Order: C-alpha cells, then structure tokens, then sequence
C-alpha cells in the first residue's frame, strides 16, 4: 500500500509481461 | 538379398544421445560463432532441420 | 492459406506440396534467429489440433488435478468435465480446448470427431523469494509457473466413458408445478 | 478552413487508385534521405534503440506503391468496399502476397490497412474543422 512513485513505470511493465498467453 | 533392403539404423539409447551427436552440436556452435547467421554454411544446417522436424509428423 | 511447407513428411502418402525455401533475409541476427525458430514449429502438428499455452501461475502437480480426468475422452466429454470441477486451474485447461479445436477447424477437421490424445506440462520460470523463521533461521517462498499442451486428433482411440444430463431447475413462465392436481392421491 | 473541408471530404471516400496517387504525390515532395549511424557505439545500452525514422518513412510510403501496383483492379473496388472486412480475410492477402512473389502478408495487409486509416484520418478531422 506504500509503493514507490519512481518505480510506478517498471511495476506496470513487469504486469504486462508476466500474463499467460498462447505460442504463436 | 544385399546390403541395401535389409541395412537399418539403430536406434541410440537415451542416456548414450549426449555422446553420439557431440561432434554435429560442436560443429553448429563453430560456424555460428565464427561465421555467423548470415552464412552459406549456416543456410545449409537450417535445411537439414527442417527436414528433421518435418519426418517427426508421421 | 496454410504455412509452407518446407520439407516431406513422415506419413505413408504424401497430402501437401512442398514450396521452395525463401531467399530472402530479416535485417537483424536476432530476427533472424527468431524467425528460424518459428519455422521448425510450423512443420508440426499437421492435421491435428495443437495448443501451447504459456506461465500458468500453478504448479505440475494443481494442473494434474483436472488433467488426469480428460485423457483419452471425447472432445465433447472432456469439456463438459472441466466445466463442473470447482478448480482454479480447471479454467486454464478449458481455455486450452476451446483454442485447441479452433485450431483444428482452421486445418479443415471435423470437431464431431476430435479425441484428447496427448496432454502434458512443462516447467516454465520461477520467481524466487525468501521468509523469515524462528530463531533467526530462513525459508524458501517461491512462485511457481507451468505451461500446458494439448493435442486433439481425429479418430483416435478413445474410452467409452459417457455422463448423463438432466436439466437444471426451472424457474419463470416455464415452471408448471403449481397446475398439480392433488385431489387424486385421497382415493384408492 | 473550407478549403480544408473540402479536401477532407473528398479524402475519406477515396479508391485504392486515388491512394497510389497520392503516395506518389507525398514522395514527390520528399527529399531522400541518406541512412544515418546510431549515435552511440555497439556496446552501449541505446545501440539497439535507434531508429531511422527518415528513412522508413520513405521506405514505407514506396512499398505502399509497389504492392497496390500487383493488386488487381477487381481486388482495388473490393479493398475500397470491405474495408476491415479485406483486412481480415487472409486468403485476400495470401493471394496478393503470392502473386507478387517478394512481399509478404503481413506487408500487404499494412499497406491496405493505411489506405483505411488515411480515409478515417480524414472523417475525424473532418468534423473537427466543418463543426
Ligand atoms: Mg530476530
């Protein structure tokens, strides 16, 4: 509940990245 | 009846594969290294997988 | 419209033609490289339905849960199955079989007739963490994740298993409890 | 302002034809550029982030030409038509990718698709300037 204001950009990234998807 | 209807492959155990193919691993790994991606020698070993890969469809 | 195919296959009769290898390059080695790879994939999984699904957030063992009951079932069977098992990762594996059999349309196969054929896992990238313990001592916590494979073919061999359906409660206008006639249970 | 107007209004109701003209049109007025050197070494961390934005704005706007010139007059009055309808259709595409014998898919199918975005590039603009 406390998170950084400087690292907001690299959480939401990491969120995109880190979802299930299917090869191809 | 001669050597070519009855000649077979053998088939490499499992845990003997890491031995049999060290030398074509070696090789790939040289010619990417010095050559690279862009190269005659390469554009060879690519074909030769494909042909691999689609013999697995069987 | 399908991809090219690049080499022969290993089936007893020959059904494509083959097409000659392109002759031109992408700009950067690690297109190249990348490109190379997607096309060793697209030689496979000819005339049959194919799915990969990728970093699940579950483990091998929640995902054999659900998978273990499909094997070797109907199409038809296998999803009503994972419809009703109140699991988290029962809605993956459904995910899974509906991409499947899209899949397999596409290539021109008839869904009437798929069979689950083959299902396995496949360990993905795991993040690592720590927790503390008693006494200054510590432990693992670690976020497991797991990719899922399915292959649906036409005619395979198949178990008999079958499940009776009955309709759920009926409620609104097609509800006709209440024209009971309950005067005939008082005569013998 | 009106004269504004009017050219947007003619704009978004344009032909695949009208489009080749004016790629030839925005190529006329471009000087071509030399490619230009990432201003860093190949070791450095923005190496790989450059991009020759000149250059592939004319590199795109002439391959817009070229695969509109191998699609066929009946495929031209079907892409105006259809519009999200032909980008979708992958036998569409296929078919003019194979024809041309260079080109890909993926490259026919952007280059139909800017002719879209073009004519609805213009209706926004459109009632921003008639309003
Ligand atoms: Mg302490």
């Amino acid at each position: 509940k406390f998170q950084s204001r400087a690292e907001k950009k690299y959480r939401i990234m990491d969120e995109k990245v880190g979802k299930p998807r299917f090869q191809a | 009846e001669g050597y070519v209807l009855h000649e077979k492959k053998p088939v490499v155990p499992r845990a003997l594969r890491s031995f049999a193919f060290k030398s074509q691993d070696e090789h790939k790994s040289f010619v990417l290294a010095r050559l690279g991606i862009f190269s005659e020698e390469a554009k060879k070993i690519h074909l030769n997988e494909l042909r691999t890969f689609a013999k697995r469809d069987r | 419209s399908r991809p090219p195919l690049y080499a022969r296959s290993g089936k007893f009769r020959e059904s494509e033609e083959v097409q000659p290898y392109r002759t031109w390059y992408w700009y950067d080695a690690e297109t190249e490289s990348e490109e190379r790879r997607k096309e060793l994939r697209q030689q496979l999984y000819r005339d049959s339905g194919m799915s990969y699904y990728l970093n699940i957030p579950q483990s091998m063992k929640k995902l054999e849960r659900v998978v273990r009951v499909i094997r070797n079932l109907a199409y038809d069977e296998a999803w009503k199955q994972a419809c009703v098992l109140p699991l988290k990762a029962a809605g993956f594996v459904k995910e899974g079989l509906e991409h499947a059999r899209k899949d397999a349309e596409e290539k021109g196969l008839d869904p009437k007739k798929l069979v689950v054929s083959t299902v396995y896992t496949a360990k993905g990238k795991y993040l690592r963490g720590f927790q503390p313990m008693g006494k200054g001592f510590a432990g693992r916590k670690t976020t497991r994740k797991t990719h899922l494979r399915i292959v649906l073919r036409e005619n395979a061999s198949v178990l008999p298993f079958a499940a009776q359906v009955v309709s759920p409660s009926r409620v609104g206008g097609a509800s006709q409890k209440h024209l009971r006639d309950i005067s005939v249970r008082y005569t013998v | 302002r009106d004269e504004i107007i009017k050219l947007l209004e003619s704009r978004k109701d344009m032909d695949v034809n009208g489009y080749v003209m004016y790629c030839r049109e925005e190529l006329g007025k471009l000087t071509v550029p030399r490619p230009r050197a990432p201003p860093v070494s190949p070791k450095h961390e923005d190496y790989k982030t450059f991009v020759d934005e000149e250059r592939v704005t004319y590199m795109r706007m002439k391959q817009h030409e070229k695969i509109s010139l191998f699609l066929t007059e009946e495929e031209k009055n079907t892409v105006t038509t259809k519009g999200k309808d032909i980008l979708d259709d992958k036998r569409f595409i296929q078919t003019i990718a194979s024809r041309t014998g260079f080109y890909i898919a993926e490259e026919v199918r952007d280059c139909l698709s800017e002719f879209f975005n073009f004519r609805d590039s213009s209706r926004r603009l459109l009632t921003y300037y008639a309003d």
